[PDB]
């Protein structure tokens, strides 16, 4: 309602922090550990910045996006962990890395629409990647795997160009095209 | 070889809350799909629709019956006068439309700008959704995907029962949906003429 929304966001941040911690411990990988620690760090810094401005309706929306980003990035990390192909894994980790960077940029400059759009695009891409990675693992299918690879590669490519030039055009249609292809491939396997 | 999409039921929205009816069984469906010829009377704003492998929803808005591409593909719809070709086909929006069948009524697009939405399922459940952006809404509680599956093409309604969008996808992790993706009513792009 009022400050009930600020407390709700703190509680999401702390659970996101815990899930990140659990991912840091579960994995036998120093590359994942460090990403998971960075996600926990951003979760705790988001929780602390809400506590500085508890009755502030303004900046609490940029921090809502950061908490969303973290939750989705942790999901992506968990999905990467259950992914058989190291190439896809590496691509998934790179998307999470780019999400961390985009989240830091939002936190350092919460009123910039360019910086907020870049994070939004990465979160959008991560949600598409989670669907793709989860379909690859559920089906065990090589074609679904290659489509999942294509999707994450595309997402990484887009985020890195948007870093260089903020204007650089969005891959939303191109990502959804692969989602559909994955979906139909999975449906054809039911037969 | 590919048959028509067949109306196998409907959902009435003009009563207090949603009410669904079955109008066709499995056998009648497959025969109707082959001929593209369906002489059943159509009523209501939401149609329950079938291909040989999937069942889903279609919603009438602005004299067009809209559904998801990922269900209907490029198929014709069975009608009293034989198979009717799509008027709109947009794979990038996951959107298709045929001219609304005789006897259907359209929903009015939302003008109120409310964020309290309601997603109508194939079984006539009504699930609250908090609008976030143009084409996304949060669920109030996490929901197993099986409660949503088969409801794409269905309406998201405002508190006044106007159409806000068409249900398209479930944002989900490990079979648990937290949010929904819908085609906004503003994206239901029509043209005055057709070649
Ligand atoms: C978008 C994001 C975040 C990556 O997530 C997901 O892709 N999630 C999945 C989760 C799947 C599990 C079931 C969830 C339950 C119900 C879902 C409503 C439903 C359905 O009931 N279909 S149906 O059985 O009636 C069927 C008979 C009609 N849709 C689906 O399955 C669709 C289909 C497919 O999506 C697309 O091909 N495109 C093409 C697009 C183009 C533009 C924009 C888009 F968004 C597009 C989405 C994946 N789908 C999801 O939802
Ligand atoms: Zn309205």
């Amino acid at each position: 309602s009022d400050e009930e929304e600020a407390r709700e966001l703190i509680e999401r941040a702390k659970e996101a922090a815990e899930r990140a911690q659990e991912a840091a411990e579960r994995t036998g990988d120093p590359r994942v550990r460090e990403l998971a620690r960075e996600l926990k760090r951003l979760a705790q810094e988001a929780a602390e910045e809400v506590k500085r401005d508890p009755s502030s309706s303004d900046v609490n929306e940029a921090l809502k996006l950061i908490v969303e980003a973290i939750e989705a990035a942790v999901d992506a990390l968990e999905a990467a962990e259950r992914t058989g192909d190291p190439e896809v894994r590496e691509l998934a980790r790179e998307l999470v890395r780019l999400a961390v960077e985009a989240a830091e940029e939002v936190q350092r400059n919460p009123s910039s629409s360019d910086v907020n759009e870049a994070l939004h695009s990465i979160v959008y891409a991560i949600e598409a990647a989670i669907f793709a990675l989860e379909a690859a693992e559920r089906t065990g299918d090589p074609e679904v795997r290659e489509l999942a690879r294509e999707l994450v590669r595309l997402a990484v490519e887009a985020a890195e160009e948007v870093q260089r030039n903020p204007s650089s055009r969005n891959v939303e249609h191109a990502l959804m095209r692969i989602v559909l292809a994955i979906y139909l491939a999975e449906e054809n396997l039911r037969e | 070889k590919k048959g028509s999409v067949v109306i196998v039921g409907r959902i009435n929205l003009s009563g207090d809350t949603a009410y669904a009816q079955q109008t066709r069984g499995e056998e009648g469906c497959q025969e109707t799909s082959q001929t593209g010829r369906d002489k059943n009377q159509v009523e209501g704003e939401v149609q329950i629709v079938s291909t040989a492998t999937q069942t889903f929803l279609a919603t009438s808005i602005n004299g067009v019956l809209w559904t998801v591409y990922h269900g209907a593909g490029t198929r014709t719809i069975a009608s009293p006068k034989g198979p009717v070709t799509q008027m709109y086909t947009n794979v990038d929006k996951d959107l298709v439309g045929w001219q609304a069948p005789q006897g259907s009524r359209s929903l009015t697009p939302c003008t109120c700008g409310s964020s309290d939405l309601y997603l109508v399922t194939r079984h006539a459940d009504v699930i609250p959704v908090r609008r976030r952006g143009d084409s996304r809404g949060s669920l109030l509680s996490p929901r197993p995907i099986s409660y949503l599956k088969g409801s794409a093409g269905g309406p998201l309604l405002c508190p006044a029962g106007h159409a806000v969008g068409i249900f398209r996808a479930a944002v989900s992790t490990r079979g648990v949906a937290k949010a929904v993706d819908f085609i906004p009513v503003e994206s239901l792009e029509t043209t005055m003429r057709s070649p």
